[PDB]
RNA sequence: AGAACUGGCGAUGCGGGAUGAACCGAACGUAGAGUUAAGGUGCCGGAAUACACGCUCAUCAGACACCACAAAAGGUGUUAG
RNA sequence: GCCCUGAAAAUGGAUGGCGCUCAAGCGUGUUACCUAUACUCUACCGUCAGGGUGCCCUGACGAGUAGGCAGGCGUGGAGGUCGUGACGAAGCCAGACGUAAGGUCGGGUCGAACGGCCUCUAGUGCAGAUCUUGGUGGUAGUAGCAAAUA
RNA sequence: UCCACACAAUCCAUAGCAGGCUAGGGUGCAC
């Protein structure tokens, strides 16, 4: 439904919470993680050194979890997790496993579209053979 | 000139510091500003203490020991974009292409026909006149600091002499193009003159 | 600011429905209890709720 | 006596146009609340029109970066006029209270 | 070609040397490699030979260090410049290998330029020399793989091939 | 000094409290005073100040001193909570007018428009800023604070 | 539902109210500037003549008029100016509608159409003057100052806008 | 150096002060719009080459606190009282 | 008051700088502006008030080292449950989010294995410790390859 | 070899808006 998901790319950060000192050394990992010692600018918290990791950054209860398509995202192992998703439709996207084969698929991605859930699985499709 | 291009300034009796304001804000503007009568330019207060404040940067200027800068800069155009530099930001790019915009010439430059300009209540008379500890000029400075200044007004003189005599001639020439209004005219129209912005 | 308001905000609430609930019988018997407080009068069956809801300390051998 | 000198003063951003083929220079539109007179626009124009960027709040890049425009010509002729940015704005600042 | 780095070119086209862990400084023949690319066989040749006897510099651009200075620059003027007849030796060598191909081939005398010459470090081979106070310093040598490719396609290809921007609205 | 702000329920700055007329808190207001300006609002800007600043009781949360939550809400036993009514009686500062000012607590102001609300922090009335008792200025300061 | 989280479900069509305060600018905005609303005419250039119906604002001055030229047809402004002053035709528009669609006598009519408004003007700038009526065109802006005349006056000029504009549209598709 | 009474720093960001742990304003989830504090409005540098007046002409001097110096003696027919 | 006189210091001039002097000084009043994360407001995340039906809503408070507590992420393996696989794990670019721990998929590589959930356990998460070991860049095409002159 | 120059990438009718044809001094030109 919902405009809501222009809120989640609006409000952000997406500054990236990065390491930092991390472009300097390649080793320091690009993960985050907090800064201990005092003598730190970051760990002072102001802006412009990068924001820290709160809860507060949160977005909204409802925007969470979603793709920027505003579709929630269930990862399907099979035929049979479509089922569960045939149901949802317009609610749910399904993205189709990285372990799946390109055989399986095939059956996956063709009942799919029988069930009206074209979401990433045609991508997925035309990615692994056409 | 007020304008987005022209961009030719009066230095005759300026106030070296006022000129240089307006001129710093302009070249942040974005103008290419021809500073032109160098010379003629005066700052106020006795020139003996002027003279004090510049011969320690002189005596500044003897030395480090290195080559390659510090400077004192002798001359009228010289002491001018000097005065910029401090003026604008020195440390940034945006600073740097402000003051590369400066150009000051002694006298005038190659033909300037086109006149030089005053600034809004920018001249030395009226801005003395209670009054005047005494005033200086970037000509009276200069004598004593050395000489590109023995050359500009040289020129001065010669380019000084050389107009003259054109806005003499000019001047006649245009009253005599001119007298049109010594009366004629009436005609209903000067009516229509004084309605016509009137209303 | 501050103080009376951060005092309060600095404590804490209130009970708390039990840690790990082993019975299952327990966990649904405690929410049938502020179920019960909360449609009618009664305040015993609201007090009992908290008093299952903490362990060796609060429940009672009689 | 005058001329302008004056702050009033406010004014809306249209819209800011970033736009070539690569031809095509960079466009900006203000709408000024009522303002310039008509005649204070027409005998003028060269209007600089200076918003100070600043924090609104929260933080928004409160930097010591005050602009300035000009107004390039009118399109309005009373009202909008047309204007162009040379700086560096900050962040898609479209919309935003216009002033001295 | 070989098994390889970055071809990027034609087999029909092309001819390809390659020299595998050789001993010679990996900086001297870098120099080389990057101031004969695009030029002839035969050019190159006399390019060299030249080099060997101290007719020609070969440019170093990059790689400093108290390198003699211009006796002459030869190609453009530049303050740097050896003829380092070892690793010039080496890609003669190299050259006449591709040559070689290219005659097989039955590519022409008339045949185009050097497209593609790298150099890599290979590995840097270990070894050792004492020294004194009872500490050890390392003598290493450095194998160096150079790679050539030689294209039917530099002047041709340039013109046909003539190839890359366009439009514009569907 | 901070204790006694507790006490009269300035918890931020831009916060107000009524007082009402005599020497006890005048001379607690004294330990108070270099946090203060004050002074009488007339019977107006007063009613200008509920109808902005003014918050619903506990039992509830916040809810504002907005239209219809006083005529309907508001708890009273002294007498009559509407808008015209509760004004006037707290102004009178009759009886149980100290329970009416027993606001719902404190009036959260805003900041001054201007700054003509902010005279000199630093000066009294007397130095010539914003500090002590002014009965005038502090209807002008109020005006401000919406 | 149930258990068991927790998806939807849709819906929609509320609110409310108002009425008094619906109206207010809906003739007006008019009031503070003068003059009628559109469709505009050509009083200036030439003597006897013309109209278009003022379909944008890009801004004020930048102004976009319009009628038909489906295939090989007639054109069309963006425009800063040239020359256009109001006539005594009102909508509930100011100046909004547009793209240059139109077709299907829509030229032709708009022709009949000023022969009237501008038979109304001519003897109007006979009494004021038409020379000077050029520059007035000219301007664009506009508005204040004078707004006026008759004209005599509406019902057939409000169906041609109240067309040009739902004309102005289109919708099917195409590739040329 | 060593106590008392208190705030801050430590563990407190941000705005002011050239820079600058504890000076002023200010106690900070996010994001925006508005308006303000402290303090500032010739240029750098928001924002006044503001308005009424008076002294000063040494470049005094652009300074709350501050590694901001300047005294006894103070002349003095400098100005003023 | 002002001011000079008292008034001398070491690599180069400054009141932050340019440096104006009926001021751009300093003091007396005064008008208008500018200006923070403040204050107000909009949206919304936590806590606590609480309400109401695994879920929704109202309003207040809400920086943080040492540090306490509580919820969560990820790891190898076990069992059970849900399955997944001849193009799997793994890799590198990217693509989508979760503040966030992480997360999911795609390119195009790869040629056999892998998730989820619940419950558990533990050789369970690193930038660092003149930390260990291996590998690698700059140092460099640099010092040395020079005293019987053969 | 390179100098100078085309092309494109960087007071009147009045259509129907607009123009711009043709009946009857101000200033751009290789000076």
């Amino acid at each position: 439904m919902a405009s809501l998901p222009h809120p989640k790319i609006v409000k952000k950060h997406t500054k990236k919470f990065k390491r930092h000192h991390s472009d300097r050394y390649h080793r320091v990992a690009e993960n985050w993680r907090k800064q201990k010692g005092i003598d730190s600018v970051v760990r002072r918290r102001f802006r412009g050194n990068i924001s820290q990791p709160k809860i507060g950054y949160g977005s909204n209860k409802k925007t969470k979890f979603l793709s920027p398509s505003g579709h929630k995202t269930f990862l399907v192992a099979n035929v049979k997790d479509l089922e569960t998703l045939t149901m949802h439709t317009k609610t749910y996207a399904a993205e189709i496993a990285h372990n799946i084969s390109a055989k399986n698929r095939v059956v996956i991605l063709a009942r799919a579209k029988a069930l009206g859930i074209k979401v990433t699985n045609p991508k997925g499709r035309l990615a692994l053979e056409a | 000139m007020s304008v987005e291009p022209v961009v030719v300034i009066d230095g005759k009796g300026h106030l070296v510091g006022r000129l240089a304001s307006v001129v710093a804000k302009q070249l942040l503007n974005g103008q290419k500003i021809v500073v032109v009568r160098a010379e003629e330019l005066n700052i106020s207060g006795e020139f003996f203490r002027n003279k004090l404040k510049y011969h320690d940067f002189l005596r500044k200027a003897t030395a480090f020991n290195k080559t390659r800068g510090p400077f004192h800069f002798r001359a009228p155009s010289r002491i001018f974009y000097k005065a910029l530099r401090g003026m604008v930001s020195h440390k940034t790019a945006r600073g740097k292409a402000a003051l590369e915009r400066l150009k000051v010439f002694e006298g005038i430059p190659p033909p300037y026909d086109k006149k030089k300009r005053v600034v809004v209540p920018q001249a030395l008379r009226v801005l003395r006149l209670k009054p005047g500890r005494k005033y200086t000029t970037l000509g009276k400075l200069s004598t004593s600091v050395g000489w590109k200044y023995e050359d500009v007004v040289a020129k001065l003189e010669a380019k000084r002499k050389v107009s003259s005599a054109e806005y003499y001639a000019k001047k006649r020439a245009f009253t005599k193009k001119v007298a049109s209004a010594n009366a004629t005219a009436a005609e209903s129209d000067v009516a229509k003159q004084l309605a016509a912005l009137g209303y | 600011m501050g103080i009376d308001h951060t005092s309060k905000q600095h404590k804490r609430s209130g009970h708390r429905t039990a840690p790990k609930s082993d019975n299952v019988y327990l966990k649904l018997l405690v929410k049938l209890y502020t179920f019960l407080a909360r449609r009618t009068d009664a305040p015993f069956n609201k007090v009992v709720l908290k008093a299952l809801f903490l362990s060796k300390i609060n429940r009672p051998p009689v | 006596m005058a001329e302008s000198h004056r702050l009033y003063v406010k004014g809306k951003h249209l819209s800011y146009q970033r736009s070539k083929r690569v031809n095509n220079p960079n466009v900006s539109l203000i709408k000024i609340e009522g303002v310039a007179t008509p005649q204070d626009a027409q005998f003028y124009l060269g209007k600089r029109i200076a918003y100070v960027y600043r924090a609104s709040k929260e933080v928004r890049g409160s930097k010591i970066r005050v602009m300035w425009g000009k107004v390039t010509r009118t399109h309005g002729n009373s009202g909008v006029v047309r204007a162009t940015f040379r700086n560096n704005l900050p962040a898609k600042t479209f919309g935003a209270s216009v002033r001295i | 070609m070989a098994r390889y780095g970055a071809t990027s070119t034609n087999p029909a086209k092309s001819a390809s040397a390659r020299g595998s862990y050789l001993r010679v400084s990996f900086k001297n023949t870098r120099e080389t490699a990057q101031a004969i690319n695009g030029w002839e066989l035969t050019k190159a040749q006399k390019y060299l030979e030249q080099v060997l006897d101290h007719q020609r510099a070969i440019p170093f651009r990059r790689f400093n260090s108290s390198i003699g200075r211009t006796a002459q620059g030869k190609e453009f003027g530049v303050t740097k410049a050896r003829w380092p007849a070892k690793s010039v030796k080496f890609v003669q060598g190299l050259l006449q290998n591709a040559a070689a191909n290219a005659e097989a081939k039955g590519l022409d005398a008339t045949k185009l330029y050097v497209s593609h010459i790298q150099v890599n470090q290979a590995p840097k081979q270990r070894r050792r020399t004492y020294r004194a106070h009872g500490r050890i310093n390392k003598y290493e040598s450095s194998p160096s793989h150079i790679e050539l490719v030689v294209t039917e396609k530099e002047e041709a290809v340039a013109k046909a091939a003539e190839k890359k921007v366009v439009r514009l609205t569907s | 000094p901070r204790k006694v702000l507790q006490l009269l329920r300035l918890t931020r700055i831009n916060s107000g409290t009524f007082v009402k007329v005599t020497k006890a808190t005048l001379e607690l207001l004294k330990l108070i005073e270099p946090y203060v300006a004050y002074g009488y609002p007339s019977y107006s800007t007063i009613r200008q100040l509920v109808y902005k600043r003014g918050f619903g009781k506990i039992n509830k949360q916040r809810v504002p001193l907005s239209d219809n939550a006083i005529i309907e809400a508001n708890l009273g036993k002294y007498g009559i909570l509407s808008i015209d009514d509760l004004i006037h009686e707290i102004i009178t500062v009759g009886p149980h007018f100290k329970q009416a000012n027993n606001f719902l607590w404190p009036f959260k102001l805003s900041n001054p428009s201007g700054g003509w609300g902010v005279p000199r922090k630093f000066k009294h009335f007397i130095q010539g800023g914003s500090f002590g008792n002014r009965e005038e200025f502090i209807n002008k300061l109020v005006k401000s604070m919406n | 539902m149930s258990a068991q989280k927790a998806p939807k479900w849709y819906p929609s069509e509320d609110v409310a109210a108002l009425k008094k305060t619906r109206k207010a600018a809906r003739p007006q905005k008019l009031r503070a500037s003068l003059v009628p609303g559109t469709v505009l005419i050509l009083l200036a250039g030439r003597f006897r003549g013309k109209r278009v119906v003022y379909l944008k604002h890009l801004e004020d001055n930048t102004l976009l008029i319009s009628g038909p030229f489906k295939v090989n047809g007639v054109p069309l402004r963006r425009v800063n100016a040239r020359y256009v002053i109001a006539t005594s035709t009102k909508v509930s528009v100011e100046g909004v509608n547009v793209e240059k669609f139109n077709v299907e006598y829509f030229a032709k009519e708009k022709l009949t159409k000023k022969e009237k408004k501008e038979a109304n003007l001519f003897p109007e700038q006979q009494n004021k003057e038409i020379k000077a009526e050029r520059v007035e065109d000219q301007k664009v802006v506009d508005k204040a100052l004078i707004a006026e005349i008759k004209k005599t006056p509406l019902l057939k000029q409000y169906l041609s806008a109240s067309f040009s504009l739902k004309n102005g549209d289109k919708p099917h598709m195409l590739k040329f």
